[PDB]
């Protein structure tokens, strides 16, 4: 159990793009972003 | 047949087939040796080694042989503790036979030394777990092993500038092996800063012209430990290039064992938060074989909170994940360095609709204060949480100008501040990247890491 | 020649009882004698309860001395005080480790883990050490407070020979001065944090100056005094004069004239240590002996 959970590498007899190009352009409507946009609209309206 | 005389012949001619502390490989021969060596005092064993024919005229080598005879004579296979003095004594003598570069049978002794090193590390952990019952301080055995391996590491010299041969001496063949073993020991004894001497003297001692010329597995483990060290010193970019190159090199390895998958998981456990601090988010495709779906879901929740500017989200995620993040030394650095990315995305979404869509060049402090009221949520001052916490004591929506000032100083927001006007002026434009540039490029330009390929 | 533990306790009791109020005239006497108590503990290789109690209350006395010497004009330089305070915190940390390894507990450990977190407030070593301690030590309100201060004080632009800048630091000066005024802030911890007022103020004005356009008017002294919690105007005037910040109209600071990028000027000595009026006011409402006894 400790060999598999410990941060030290296990011993084994020895014998690519993985990152987002840009997550700023690929925008997805989020719940929090919806409440933030609504807050921007309400502030834009109380401050006319 | 006299088995002690036979063993002394083998050892005198560099045949170390039975020279090992592992009784699972040496049990029967060591038992016969123990029955035949019973009777003889220490001086008689020392004389057996001293007067043996063809024995190398090396005091440290003869001390090693005599120490192995004492071990074989007095070993108690039923008690690992009672035999520990013989085992560790013989191990120290064996490593002492490696300090001299021209020691007798050095090339044949090196594999023996690595084997016995793994054995004695396992036994040292085993005995350190019983430090209270053994009346020893914490990590005493393994620290002793670390001292031995440290002297061995110091004895390894850099190559002669005009060397006469391409022979890789076995002390150079195990250089990176010894570095990773020693640094792993320093991590397990919970004193990882001791790696600093080991990291500083690794490349100067190496004869290899390129770091990629070592075994790629040792390269992966070295980049893993170096990244963890850098991260212990809050150097996020330096750690990130090491975790990243480590995981790429692991992606090149053929997936022979399950332990390779778990090692990749160990790399990702640090590469995901380190990358996220630098404004980088993984594509889970190439990470499916190394991460469970629940881990991906967790880091994806944190990804959403950071991506859309939810500080309260980030602090809640760190609060729920506090215990395993502290175990991997991850909580503090994330608590400190995720907020500025989250703020960056918050004011990113604010400036997008406010400036590029609604055509307002000015950002009043009141607007950003309401936005921070939504993002931060509750603070130490607010009721319902009357005790201060790392998750409610740091961030407050009152400090609009401070957040803006740190965003501009980190190069994450290109804007001017007006404190007496209480507003923040950005450039009148429809392109949002001119106001809020890509965060990873800005961070990496302000904090240039060392060469990801070491040498 | 050496005091056993129980008379070291008797001696520190004598000090807490009879020397604390002798005030900055007895600072050298106090520091030397307390150092002698700790040295007597090291002479006997004793990390028992008496050594813990003595090092703890001695640390508290150091924290009180930090504020007392600075409130008055007596000493200015607290190098030896901070050195012996730090060494005492290291002793306490080691003893806490040995007691935890033996299965015991120390009731005041969390408080002095916080003080230890404030001894070297920019050293990541103490974050590393605090993250491997038990959850009740880590989640203690005092340790949480010290951690919050370490986060708000972190600055990616902190400049000093031998200091590697780290990414995405907060530089939350406003939050720092908000927490320094908190009535929940333990007074001795505040005294410890007063050592960084000048640095935090310098990097606050630097970071703010980088955001102002070239033709921006000087920042009024009222705004900077409420923002940085200066005790009076003479302090912000002496602060600007120290860092060569041009004072326009006698009340405003022209932040673009701040040419320094490090709080520590290369040739001159550091500006003398200062204090906060709120913490002195809190000190006058409570006794020295009360603070030292917890």
């Amino acid at each position: 159990k400790s060999l598999e959970e410990d941060d030290e590498f296990e011993d084994f007899p020895i014998d690519t793009n993985i990152w987002e190009e840009n997550w700023d352009d690929v925008e997805v409507d989020d719940d929090f972003t919806n409440e933030l946009k609504a807050e921007l609209d309400r502030y834009k309206r109380e401050n006319q | 047949m006299d088995m002690a005389n036979q063993l002394l012949d083998e050892l005198a001619h560099g045949n170390f087939s039975h020279l090992t502390l592992n009784l699972s490989q040496n049990g029967r021969e060591i038992a016969i040796l123990q029955k035949q060596l019973t009777g003889f005092d220490d001086k008689q064993l020392e004389t057996f080694v001293e007067q043996h024919p063809a024995m190398p005229n090396d005091t440290r080598f003869k001390i090693m042989c005599t120490s192995f005879l004492n071990y074989a004579r007095d070993v108690d296979p039923w008690s690992a503790w009672s035999s520990s003095d013989l085992i560790f004594e013989f191990y120290q003598c064996l490593i002492n036979c490696l300090i001299n570069d021209n020691a007798p049978h050095i090339e044949m002794l090196i594999p023996v030394a690595t084997r016995e090193t793994e054995f004695i590390i396992n036994l040292a952990g085993k005995l350190d777990s019983f430090h209270l019952q053994l009346h020893t301080r914490s990590h005493q055995f393994l620290s002793h092993i670390s001292s031995i391996l440290s002297r061995l590491f110091n004895s390894i010299k850099p190559p002669r500038g005009n060397a006469s041969s391409t022979n890789i001496p076995g002390k150079q063949r195990i250089l990176l092996y010894l570095v990773n073993k020693l640094n792993n020991i320093y991590f397990r004894i919970e004193s990882p800063q001791l790696c600093s001497n080991i990291f500083k003297n690794f490349q100067p001692k190496s004869m290899l012209a390129h770091f990629n010329e070592y075994q790629l597995d040792q390269q992966i483990e070295y980049r893993y430990l170096l990244g963890r060290y850098y991260l212990l010193n809050s150097q996020v970019h330096n750690a990130f290039v090491q975790f990243n190159e480590a995981f790429q090199s692991l992606l090149n390895l053929p997936l022979t064992n399950q332990a390779i998958t778990r090692n990749g998981t160990r790399i990702l456990n640090y590469m995901i938060p380190t990358g996220l601090i630098l404004g980088k988010m993984v594509k889970w495709g190439p990470l499916r074989p190394f991460l469970s779906q629940e881990t991906i879901d967790n880091w994806s929740v944190l990804y959403k909170h950071v991506r859309y500017g939810n500080i309260q989200g980030v602090s809640l995620w760190l609060r729920q994940n506090e215990r395993h993040l502290c175990a991997r030394q991850l909580l503090i650095v994330l608590l400190e360095k995720l907020p500025m990315v989250t703020y960056r995305n918050l004011i990113k979404t604010v400036i997008k609709s406010w400036t590029t869509e609604w055509g307002q060049n000015k950002l009043p402090y009141s607007l950003i204060e309401r936005v921070l009221q939504l993002s931060i949520g509750p603070t130490f001052e607010d009721p319902g949480a009357q005790e201060i916490t790392i998750y409610n004591g740091i961030h407050s929506p009152k400090n609009v100008e401070n957040v803006l000032v740190t965003l501009i100083n980190l190069g994450l927001l290109r804007a001017n501040c007006f404190p007496q006007l209480q507003l923040c002026v950005v450039k009148k434009t429809t392109m949002i990247q001119e106001i809020v540039p890509p965060v990873n490029e800005r961070i990496t330009k302000m904090f240039p890491a060392h060469s990801h390929v070491l040498w | 020649d050496v005091r056993p533990p129980h008379i070291l306790v008797k001696t520190l009791d004598y000090i807490v009882d009879n020397l604390l109020t002798t005030l900055p005239e007895s600072e050298g006497f106090l520091w030397d004698r307390m150092r002698s108590i700790r040295q007597d503990f090291t002479y006997q290789n004793y990390s028992g309860p008496e050594a813990v109690d003595c090092n703890e209350r001695i640390v508290r006395i150091h924290l009180l001395i930090l504020h007392i010497m600075v409130k008055s004009n007596v000493e200015f330089s607290l190098q030896q005080e901070l050195e012996q305070l730090h060494k005492s915190l290291i002793t306490l940390s080691e003893i806490y480790d040995d007691v935890r390894s033996s299965g015991g507990t120390c009731p005041n450990e969390a408080e002095f883990r916080a003080y230890a977190l404030l001894s070297k407030i920019r050293d990541p070593q103490y974050d590393e050490n605090i993250q491997r301690l038990p959850k009740h030590i880590f989640q203690d309100k005092l340790v949480q407070m010290a951690l919050c201060f370490r986060r708000v004080i972190s600055n990616s632009a902190y400049t000093e020979r031998g200091f590697v800048k780290t990414e995405n630091c907060l530089n939350f000066y406003a939050r720092f001065f908000q927490l320094m005024q908190s009535p929940s802030l333990p007074l001795l911890m505040g005294f410890f944090l007063q050592m960084h007022l000048t640095d935090i103020r310098f990097y606050a004005l630097r970071a703010l100056s980088h955001t102002l356009n070239k033709k921006h008017k000087p920042i009024p002294f009222i705004y900077l005094e409420n923002m940085l919690l200066f005790n009076n105007r003479q302090e912000i005037i002496e602060f600007c004069n120290y860092y060569s910040i041009e004072i326009i109209n006698g009340d405003a600071a022209d932040l673009k004239t701040l040419q320094h990028y490090s709080h520590k000027l290369s040739e001159t000595q550091p500006l003398k240590k200062t204090y906060l009026t709120c913490l002195e006011r809190r000190l006058q409402k409570t006794t020295y002996k009360g603070l030292i006894n917890g």
